[PDB]
């Protein structure tokens, strides 16, 4: 009918103005303009059991003179996911000397993790909880089988000679309340954090989101 | 003495991090960053577009889609991206028509003059 | 507007858990009183248990008093106490791991955390005086007493945060562990309480849990098992257990107690 | 649905793809 033309109108409108935006948008781009990710971030595009580590290590020991000191992760569990022999068999124990690590476990994988960090050669010595918010103030909680769940936690692990003019003490909280931002973002805080223990160091993210690209952080991820 | 983080990040990003993730200089790549992932024109795209347009005609972005970029792309940019790079909105009159690399700059900036008169160029493009 | 702030909304949940009186009748306990817990056989005194919560107190400095992770794997726990049941015991960060490796040494397995976060009853007659500058000069414990909560709309910055060579301390955390029986099935009742709640805490005081708080675990402990609380077929069979107990809050209904050098 | 399409938050490049095949579709069944 006629109803189906004045829709092919409707469309051509539509194709015109998304056309007009398209090419505003790729004019704006190949011109003076920065995205929301910082110019000293360095991200890095590979799977991690198939990322060769000792680029890296030659890399890091030529450009800086020394190693990382914070390790932070957030390992896809498999309850895309990988498997715990893969997270277990990685090289975390070669790519720092006198650091932290931050693993970011779940609750059903909370146990494993810290036998995991136990292994790789480090001292469990502290936790950071992130405790979910609302708008209005409360707590967000959630579901689980004994409880509901309202809670993320951070396993700390320590390794070396720590005790320098480096590395800062009695700092920060170990309680991030927050409200849930994105899809599996963790906030802001932790990084805050994080410079907040080791100011102007050397700091490497495993399994990194484009959301949490940092301006001093080396960041392995896939979809990086 | 204290490192500065600019040049050792530049160095870092240099043998690490991906050809689209940062520059020849070690600076970032915020185009890569501005789009999602996968759908990024890469330098080496726009090259493979233009000598595609070299080879075949206009309009005909099948072999070209084929036989150029990867075997599989997106008809629809590959339609955007020659409207840009001809600097006009719709290429109804270059449809079967096949140009050279410097008649197509020599088409572009005579559409960019023509346009220029007449109170059309928004944003570098020229509508008909 | 009263009710409103953070402060005052987040402590809303004490209103509703009021202690309860001592039971007066001698058939609702047990208030057994030894001299090392650690020593003592308890599987004589009590039969099965299907709750065991042990107030532990740690002792992690050189000077600071309390009991150790020795005095942990020198308690003695067999299927005669607990075949089928949970244990509650109070962690610290400095001993989780010795914590879990010593409790799955006796076939007790990780499955929940359930944590308190510390609010300081200092620090916000601190921030009020700091703020504001007539009710404010009492005392920071009358006012846990007489719950007369300054009002607080950022509570980030009320957190007890005690000394630290790391981050610094601010929750307590009680662990769960579960003996998994295989015949038997343990009655539960799933999600009847958050994980987390905030309870209002001394400055100088980090480890010692209000007695509303601590109204509010032993009700959480109650309601996550329901046939272990008392009844006419309990009596003489209590299914709930205390190890180095309180005069403070342990008398209770369908509870045993097992007091430490009284 | 177009004006569902419009309105996601899709970026403008899928967008202007399920557009052109919703106009080719159209005009398909338009034509035959």
């Amino acid at each position: 009918k006629k109803g189906l033309q004045g829709l092919l109108q409707d469309i051509e409108k539509r194709i015109l103005h998304y056309k007009q935006l398209f090419f505003k948008e790729q004019n704006e781009i190949a011109n003076g303009k920065r995205s929301m990710v910082p110019d000293n971030s360095i991200p890095i595009c590979s799977d991690v059991t198939k990322l060769n580590f000792q680029a890296l290590i030659d890399a890091q020991m030529r450009h800086a003179g020394k190693m990382f000191d914070v390790i932070m992760m957030d390992p896809p569990w498999q309850l895309d996911s990988l498997s715990d022999e893969k997270i277990q068999n990685m090289p975390i124990q070669s790519l720092q000397q006198d650091g932290f690590i931050f693993v970011w476990a779940i609750n059903a994988k909370y146990r494993v993790t810290i036998k995991m960090i136990e292994n790789w050669g480090y001292k469990l010595v502290d936790e950071i909880t992130w405790v979910k918010k609302t708008v209005n103030g409360k707590i967000a909680k959630g579901h689980g089988f004994y409880l509901q769940h309202a809670k993320e936690s951070c396993l700390i692990g320590v390794k070396g000679d720590v005790d320098n003019g480096r590395f800062k003490k009695n700092i920060a909280s170990d309680v991030i309340f927050s409200e849930r931002r994105g899809q599996s973002q963790k906030p802001e805080e932790i990084y805050q954090y994080i410079n907040q223990l080791c100011p102007n160091g050397n700091y490497l993210e495993i399994f990194a989101r484009r959301n949490n690209l940092h301006d001093n952080w080396v960041s392995i991820g896939n979809e990086l | 003495q204290p490192l500065d983080f600019t040049q050792y990040a530049k160095n870092m990003r240099k043998d690490l991090s991906n050809q689209d993730i940062c520059l020849e200089d070690g600076a970032l790549n915020h185009s890569y960053f501005l789009t999602k992932k996968g759908q990024y024109w890469t330098p080496l795209n726009q090259k493979a577009l233009q000598r595609g347009i070299e080879l075949f005609g206009v309009g005909n972005w099948k072999e070209i889609n084929y036989d150029e970029f990867s075997g599989k792309a997106n008809i629809v940019e590959l339609e955007l991206r020659t409207c840009m790079i001809l600097g006009i909105n719709d290429i109804t009159e270059y449809y079967g028509k096949k140009i050279s690399e410097e008649e197509q700059e020599e088409i572009k900036k005579s559409n960019i003059a023509k346009g220029k008169k007449e109170n059309k160029l928004k944003d570098n493009i020229y509508q008909k | 507007e009263p009710g409103e702030d953070q402060l005052s909304l987040l402590l809303k949940w004490r209103s509703s858990y009021i202690p309860p009186q001592k039971p007066t009748n001698e058939d609702e306990y047990k208030k057994i009183i030894c001299k090392d817990i650690s020593s003592e056989k308890l599987e004589q005194h009590a039969g099965d248990v299907s709750a065991l919560f042990i107030n532990i107190k740690w002792k992690l400095s050189e000077g600071q008093s309390g009991k150790s992770i020795e005095d942990l794997k020198k308690l003695a726990i067999s299927d005669k106490l607990i075949n089928n049941g949970i244990i509650f015991i109070w962690s610290e960060k400095e001993i989780l791991s010795q914590i879990v490796d010593v409790l799955e040494a006796k076939g007790f397995n990780y499955i929940e955390n359930f944590m308190i976060n510390q609010l300081s009853a200092d620090k916000a007659l601190e921030m009020q005086r700091k703020n504001q500058n007539i009710w404010s000069d009492i005392t920071p414990e009358q006012c846990i007493e007489q719950e007369k909560f300054p009002p607080n709309n950022y509570v980030q910055d009320i957190f007890v945060n005690s000394e630290y060579s790391f981050f610094r301390k601010s929750k307590k955390i009680l662990l769960m562990l579960r003996k998994f029986n295989k015949d038997a099935q343990l009655e539960l009742r799933h999600q009847r309480t958050s994980d987390i709640f905030f309870d209002i805490f001394e400055q100088n005081k980090p480890n010692d849990v209000s007695k509303k708080g601590m109204e509010f675990v032993y009700k959480m402990i109650e309601t996550l098992l329901p046939k272990a609380n008392y009844s006419e077929e309990n009596k003489g069979a209590f299914k709930m257990m205390e190890l180095y107990a309180d005069d403070k809050s342990q008398p209770r209904k369908g509870w045993i107690s097992v007091y430490e050098q009284e | 649905t177009l004006e569902d399409i419009e309105n996601e938050k899709f970026t403008n490049l899928e967008i202007l793809t399920h557009l052109y095949n919703l106009k080719a579709e159209i005009v398909r069944r338009l034509a035959e």
